[PDB]
């Protein structure tokens, strides 16, 4: 059981951090995943961290330009979105995976989904 | 000759009347000796030769009238009971220097079919009373596959002679009675499941382990009672005298608990040391209230008496309680 | 009755069987009933994370290949059978170390139906992986799963369900651990995506509810005691440097053996427990006990009456406290 | 195929399942052991390990061949072509068979058809104790062997030399750390079971246990604690606090002392010998303390209207203890 | 589909198939490609200098005898089948043991295509070798590896290569060690020469940063607080003799105890860590302190207000250089 | 590079191939080549007096029925084909337990030549036994072996030889105990006589030499300071019983702790040992310190001068004895 | 990452001492090899020694002729080249080996290379 609430999005023309701030059994779901859905396009996996540690990956797209990490203490995930695009453009949501759930890549492996800020540039 | 046309159309796969009566398994133990009898995991260690017969017309012969002694490369050949210990964590045969099978065949199909295991057994052991306790550990053999309706067991004639634990001889512990008991109601998921059960009660011996277990409490008891001849003057003698036997107290409570790191119930062990504590941390209370009140003499000689008589009554208690 | 028969049909069931292909290769996946009947959890275990398990472990499929007609019985066959015979690729995913039961045969069982269902049942020891979050070690309260997975068939070719819902599990009430309760268990089907493909998953899970009362007598009460102790100074008088110095260190150093003991028997962990926060604060007690004599004993060359009371209400105070926010 | 038709025949109408004379006279299996390694003793556990090289011989006429070489030395894998005897150790808790870059089995065939079959084997063993005389105790430690299914109306064991020279243990195979192998005896016995009665080889191994190790690390800290707190005696009885501390800590050393010494040791309802001296050596510490007590108690009643106790506790404290020494050791060394 | 087309096309390809030979024996080496999902790393142990991981090893490569046409499927088949075929003679150089789990199943996977691609999984617990550099233990930073290599083919039979190169390590994530941190990890492709020729090699190593925390709280601030315990006696009169010589004996001992203790709990290294370093500078400190008593004492038959100043500050010192050395 | 003419060629030399024969079985002896490629010495154990080493073991002989012509190249099979091959029959005479590496094959390596000679190699893990002789322990030098022999074929059937001589065995520079310095290796190679033959043998040992850098720390120097801690005594004034009384039996008892201690990691040998002998003076000393004090106690109801300089004098000749005697 | 600088070459007639300095992580890198390139030559092993124990090894023609040593303080090894010879004529070359990197005498197994002293005699 957990709650994800997402911050920070918006539009700009440019660095940006979004923020994903957790609540609950956080234990039993180490991995939170960031997504971002396009208009039309399915729903596609930017990068993930692991809360205990911080093993980070990202997709090609953003590798070398979006920055992820956390805080263990607020429960809190952040995206740091540096050098945008107006590839860039798509609701960002946050997602916990559990322990034993399969590849990091797949949306449908992850359990509890985060609202979703829209962004555009 | 024969012994190849016995094989020769032998359905391995199938019990003797698939789909007839039961096959009926006359089962013998032979237990060669028991040991590793821990508390902390629950479980001891058994040798048994396991004895199975039972009847196989498929194998009847008539050439001769002499029992054909067959060693363990036969076995595999033959169709065997898939009797398995219910409460094993873990069982393996010996095979040195060959499997230690026998097959002995007669003529009218009497199959007998011997084997030598060491199996861990679980036994769940109940130490409220511990060390002055006796636990019951049993062995179970049931059928993992058929149900009562392919085969059933039952305990032969001679089960009650060729035991074997009489003759056992326990660093710890002593066989003070033995049973075998069948049970047809166990009634598994898969069906119901005739069940051949070995209950032997174990008495946990009464000696020097148990004097040595309850040796150091009884003399830090003792050794707090020499600060009340002690004068009240000397006062870092009588403190230093009444906490050494606080704190060792506290130590061996600490370490008896230490060799059963899971032993979360209330062991009697346990409770000795309790009173024990309440003792010797009296004392040096004791020594505190006359300590502070002389800022008197008859406190002490009341100490060298009451506690005696005290620690004396509470041991009578105790002893009757754990006999 | 007649063994003849049964030996032809079983044989024309077997001859040409081909163990590579799964029932209805090509088609629609085959369905994989499963039910488990627990006979022990053996050990858990804090220093390695996991936890022993023995279990009855069921597996219902249907095998048109095997289908017989003419014998109205359900066919109990010698387990050396399931070699001739395809059988689903289960595995447990978070699994250490298992084994099949090996005395005095294989704890296997095949069982088959008229209509081609087959029963293959299996007696397993697994010591299976459970991350535990000991935080509140230990008034802590942990959920330990096991995980049933196909190792190299997908979904479009195998599927895995509970057989019987809610009741696929049984044997929960037999398990008994004495440094655990079992709250709960739960029962979950789902997908899990691997780059290989969508696989089938099973879950069992517990929720396992530390027992307080060993704790309580092995590193509550003594540090307790200890703490106790330390205030028996309080009551000696000022000139009394040896008794009162001896009750000081004696103390402090007991309470150290028993921080440094308890941690050697759990796992190498970077944060604190609750445990860990009790034996902290009666640490920080029974030295300031100490420093209060230094104290005295600073100035002689009304402070004592004052500790008698004050030590012992903040004692109070701080174990009221510590025992609301964890229990 | 000069040689492999001659195997050929030879398994031809061979069949392993039957023990040669099958039917008529007993087989006769010669066995003698080479113990490359006697293993350690585990006193807790009650058990030995050694390491053998258990040779087999018997007669199988169905082997018989006319050829220019008299032994055939054939691999290891021909064993389980052919009939051998299935010969288990009753006592055996835990044997292994070695399999290093082969399995270590020896097959030879001779033209008489006698068969030498020898295989290496860690043998874990049995040894039931009696450590009443612990330390300064001698075990026998057995080893039981013989057929698992043939009865002594079908297949019998006979040591292939005398009893005396069949089981030969170098004295480099000596692995004992605690222990000296002192000698081994041989001997055959028959067992009766339901199903049959059987032959039973015995070898015992007579074991004489070193106390160098004991006495270092038990009597002498035992022996030291006792007259450490006998130095109590000489301090002035003024200085109450620094007696005290004498007692306590030669005490508590005891203490130590007694569970140190049951660690190893299995635990048994009986006392050993080194249980008899802890526990005498704890009386005289204790009584140390007692003594120290009584100079109290007896100075303050003379205090209230260059002790005696302590005169007297000088000398029958060391003769008394000495006296016992004299009459530990005798008693026990003369066993 | 049709279970009879399969099962003869699947006869045909293993017809006169020799596992002996390597695909392409006598031509071009086969390549062999490698992909790794870490599953666990179950210990890191320094006594043993080695760790536990369970992963799921994966191996592709070609193998033109088992092309097969007229199915537009990749056929997943029993895991049985891996006996008939030829695989690589893959092994792990620095392992110390290892299995393939095997319940219920050998924990084995293949998959054909119909190009005669051969994917070949396998679930493999290892315990692997890595030497660790404990000078700055527990301030260290390990590198630990696990070598990958071809064991009778060399480089002109057999290639490997990582299969998605820096992606073709999944799970990285996945890696919860209480101890240590995961830096990095690295893929490396190498052909290693030895005697009998050039062997390909495959290298995955990581970099493990040890967390602090847990020897902050076992060995650091026990030694810290006996080290303030010592300069108590310095506030007690000199005539005190008894309480102050027991203060110094107690703190002298407590640190010996714990130096001991904690050398047992590690290898027989023969050189100083960074532990070892702290222990002894506050082995020094709180043995002088018990040595300016044993001065004091000496006259008297000014020092102590000294040493109230001298001893915490020159402490603080001592702190201060270590820490910034060694963090 | 033709795979059908290659295994043609191979199945004809398989066929009829008999595995009970050694290669001219009935002729001269086969001449077996054995190389070792040292991997690692993992441990060395004292207590169980044995060693554990991983190595490449590879054995070189002729085989004419092996010889195939038309071919020039080295023909590496696959492992299996081992089981289809006479091998010989080496083992470890002095090995514990031994296993061949399995994972993901069997660590094992067959290569044919046209000539008929076959290498074959294994990665073996064996504990082997070592005697030691612990009499200067720790300032020991130990000779460990490993013997290879013929199990049952005698000097008739089998000759073994080192392969190169003095280069035979490799990677003894790869060894890295922290306990022991790998002074030399040594191969030798004779015959060894039983009832049942003459048998071949090859010996490897090798020289360590134990570092004594973790003695001085673990046990040397702990003594040394509780020993010059004893001496504090000698400088406290006489009427301070209590103090001078409680520093006798704290380094008493203390030397007695780290006795005991000691001989516990250790087998139960009957004899003393070099550290014995040291632990044995250090408690001489210290208890001769306390009885110094029982006599001024004695008395008093200038000795002290005397002992501040006859004490450390003596230990400084004691410990001048001990480490010219064995350094 | 390591690095070697070796020096102590020259031209002579006699006993010479190159040496050969490492600096960085040499822990991963336990074992320095020396080698020396003849003109036209192939680079040729000369010997090998373990910084820890000093295990040692020698080629043929160097053997009981050169002597190889070490010193953990200064991180640096010495080829004591005596009883020259005018075969000894080359660019002799300091090499580090990895722990699983191969046999000793390969100079394709070495990774990180001194820049090579030429000796002439
Ligand atoms: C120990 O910790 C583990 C996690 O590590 C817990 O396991 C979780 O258990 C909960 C149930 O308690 C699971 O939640 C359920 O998941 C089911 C599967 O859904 C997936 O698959 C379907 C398709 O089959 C997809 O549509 C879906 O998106 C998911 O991908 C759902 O079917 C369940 O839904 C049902 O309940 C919810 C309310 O909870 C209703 O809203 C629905 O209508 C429906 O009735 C449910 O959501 C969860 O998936 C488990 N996690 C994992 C990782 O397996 C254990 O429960 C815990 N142990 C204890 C004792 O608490
Ligand atoms: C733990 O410790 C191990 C060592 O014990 C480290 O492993 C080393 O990792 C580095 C990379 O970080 C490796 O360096 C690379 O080696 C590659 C292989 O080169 C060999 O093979 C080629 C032919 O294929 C030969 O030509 C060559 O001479 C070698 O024999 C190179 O291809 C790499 O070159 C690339 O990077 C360099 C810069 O580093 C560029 O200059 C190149 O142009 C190119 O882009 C590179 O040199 C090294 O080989 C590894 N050592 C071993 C023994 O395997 C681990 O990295 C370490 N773990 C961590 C987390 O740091
Ligand atoms: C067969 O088994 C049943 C059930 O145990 C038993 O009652 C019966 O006596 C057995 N028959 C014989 C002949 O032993
Ligand atoms: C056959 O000859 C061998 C030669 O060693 C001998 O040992 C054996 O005893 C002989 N057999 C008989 C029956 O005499
Ligand atoms: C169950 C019996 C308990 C007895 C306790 C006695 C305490 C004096
Ligand atoms: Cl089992
Ligand atoms: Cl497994
Ligand atoms: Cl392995």
């Amino acid at each position: 059981q957990v709650q994800l609430v997402e911050s920070g999005g918006g539009l700009v023309q440019g660095s940006l951090r979004l923020s994903c701030a957790a609540s609950g059994h956080t234990f039993n779901y180490p991995i939170m995943g960031w997504f971002r859905q396009a208009p039309g396009k399915e729903r596609e996996f930017v990068g993930a961290i692991s809360w205990s540690g911080g093993s980070t990956s990202y997709a090609d797209s953003v590798k070398d330009r979006f920055t992820i990490s956390r805080d263990n203490a607020k429960n809190t995930v952040y995206l740091e979105m540096n050098n945008l695009k107006p590839e860039d453009t798509a609701v960002y949501y946050c997602a916990a995976k559990g322990r034993y759930s399969g590849g990091l890549y797949y949306p449908t492996n992850y359990d509890y989904w985060g609202q979703g800020t829209q962004v555009t540039v | 000759p024969n012994l190849d046309g016995l094989i020769a159309g032998y359905a391995r796969n199938f019990r003797p009347g698939i789909g007839g009566p039961p096959v009926n398994v006359a089962l013998a133990l032979e237990v060669a000796s028991i040991d590793h009898i821990s508390e902390a995991n629950m479980e001891y260690t058994m040798t048994v030769f396991l004895h199975q017969s039972w009847r196989d017309s498929r194998l009847s012969y008539n050439h001769t009238n002499e029992t054909l002694g067959l060693d363990s490369r036969f076995v595999d050949k033959l169709w065997l009971p898939d009797t398995f210990i219910v409460n094993a964590k873990s069982a393996w045969f010996h095979d040195v220097t060959v499997e230690n099978k026998l097959i002995r065949l007669q003529p009218d199909g009497v199959i007998l079919y011997s084997i030598r295991i060491t199996s861990t057994v679980a036994c769940d052991m109940d130490l409220a009373k511990y060390p002055m306790d006796e636990q019951e550990c049993m062995l179970d053999l049931e059928s993992y596959g058929y149900s009562s309706e392919d085969i059933v067991y039952y305990w032969s004639e001679s089960q009650e002679h060729i035991h074997g634990l009489d003759k056992l001889q326990l660093a710890q512990f002593t066989i003070t009675s033995y049973r075998f008991t069948t049970e047809l109601m166990n009634f598994k998921s898969a069906g119901q499941f005739p069940r051949l059960s070995l209950h032997f009660h174990l008495r946990r011996n009464r000696g020097v382990y148990i004097i040595q277990s309850y040796m150091p409490s009884v003399l830090l008891v003792a050794m707090s009672w020499v600060s009340f001849w002690i004068s009240q003057a000397a006062v870092p003698a009588r403190v230093s005298l009444g906490i050494t036997t606080v704190l060792t107290m506290t130590t061996l409570m600490v370490s008896a608990r230490s060799s059963l790191p899971r032993a979360s119930a209330i062991k009697a062990l346990d409770v000795y040391f309790w009173i024990c504590y309440v003792f010797v941390f009296a004392a040096l209370v004791e020594y505190a209230f006359a300590h502070f009140n002389a800022d008197a003499d008859t406190i002490d000689i009341y100490a060298r008496a009451v506690f005696p008589a005290a620690f004396a009554a509470v041991n009578v208690i105790y002893w009757a309680a754990y006999a | 009755g007649n063994m003849s028969f049964v030996k032809e049909t079983v044989d024309k069931l077997l001859k040409g069987y081909d163990i590579r292909l799964r029932p209805d290769f090509g088609g629609p996946p085959v369905c994989v009933g499963m039910n488990i009947d627990i006979a022990s959890i053996d050990m858990v275990s804090e220093v390695n994370m996991d936890y022993t398990l023995t279990m009855y472990f069921q597996q219902y499929w249907r095998d048109k290949r095997l289908a017989y007609s003419g014998i109205p019985l359900n066919l109990t066959l010698d387990n050396r059978v399931a070699d001739q015979l395809w059988v689903p690729d289960t595995y447990f995913l978070n699994d250490k170390k298992s084994f099949v039961h090996g005395v005095t045969v294989k704890n296997r069982m095949i069982r088959l139906h008229p209509d081609g269902t087959v029963l293959y049942g299996l007696r397993i020891t697994t010591t299976a992986a459970c991350m535990m979050d000991l935080r509140r070690y230990p008034l802590d309260e942990q959920n330990c799963t096991l995980e049933i997975e196909s190792y190299g068939y997908t979904t479009d070719d195998i599927e895995f369900y509970w057989r019987g819902g809610d009741k696929a599990v049984t044997g929960v009430e037999r398990i008994e651990l004495p440094q655990f309760s079992i709250v709960e268990h739960r029962l979950v089907s789902r997908n899990v995506v691997f780059a290989t493909g969508a696989y089938p998953r099973l879950s069992l899970s517990f929720r396992l509810k530390r027992n307080i009362g060993y704790f309580i007598l092995q590193t509550y009460m003594p540090s307790i005691l200890i703490t106790i102790l330390s205030w028996v100074s309080f009551w000696i008088n000022y000139d009394a440097s040896a008794a009162r110095v001896a009750l000081g260190i004696t103390t402090v150093l007991t309470m150290t053996t028993i921080n440094t003991h308890l941690r050697e028997t759990l796992p190498k962990i970077p944060y604190v427990k609750a445990i860990d926060m009790y034996l902290m604060g009666c640490f920080v007690f029974v030295f300031l006990a100490l420093l209060e004599y230094a104290f005295v004993n600073y100035i002689f060359f009304a402070i004592d009456r004052w500790s008698r009371i004050v030590f012992p209400f903040t004692f109070s105070l701080f174990n009221l406290v510590y025992w609301l926010y964890y229990v | 195929e000069n040689f492999t038709r001659i195997l050929d025949s030879l398994l031809d109408g061979y069949d392993n399942r039957l023990r040669p004379g099958f039917g008529g006279p007993v087989t006769e299996v010669k066995t003698d052991i080479y113990v490359t390694s006697f293993g350690p003793v585990s006193d807790v556990e009650m058990e030995y390990t050694m390491d053998v090289f258990f040779r087999q011989t018997w007669i199988d006429k169905r082997l018989k061949y006319d050829g220019p070489i008299e032994i055939l030395r054939l691999n290891n894998m021909m064993v389980t072509k052919v009939w051998t005897p299935d010969t288990f150790f009753r006592n055996g808790k835990k044997s292994v068979s070695h399999n290093m870059t082969a399995p270590n089995k020896l097959f030879r065939i001779m033209r008489n058809g006698t068969i030498l079959y020898t295989m290496r084997l860690t043998i874990s063993a049995e040894c039931p104790m009696r450590l009443v005389d612990f330390p300064m105790d001698g075990h026998a430690c057995p080893l039981k062997f013989g057929s698992y299914a043939y009865p002594k109306s079908e297949m019998i064991y006979t040591w292939t030399k005398g009893p005396e020279k069949s089981v030969e243990v170098p004295k480099e195979s000596s692995s004992l750390v605690q222990y000296d192998l002192i000698g081994q005896t041989v001997s055959s016995e028959t067992i009766k079971s339901i199903t049959g009665e059987y032959i039973v080889m015995t070898v015992y191994f007579h074991l004489r246990r070193k106390m160098g190790y004991f006495m270092i690390q038990t009597y002498i800290p035992c022996i030291m604690t006792v007259i450490l707190s006998q130095v109590s005696f000489w301090i002035n009885k003024e200085s109450v606090p620094a007696r005290t501390v004498f007692g306590i800590t030669t005490v508590l050393t005891m203490t130590t002392l007694s569970i140190s010494a049951r660690h190893s040791l299995p635990k048994v309802s009986y006392a050993t010998a080194m249980d008899w001296f802890i526990a005498v050596c704890f009386a005289f510490v204790f009584s140390a303390l007692i003594e120290f007590a009584a100079v109290n108690y007896f100075t303050n009643i003379q205090m209230e209207k260059t002790s005696k106790i302590d005169k007297y506790a000088r000398i029958l404290f060391p003769v008394t203890f000495g006296a016992f020494n004299m009459v530990y050791w005798v008693v026990y060394l003369s066993k």
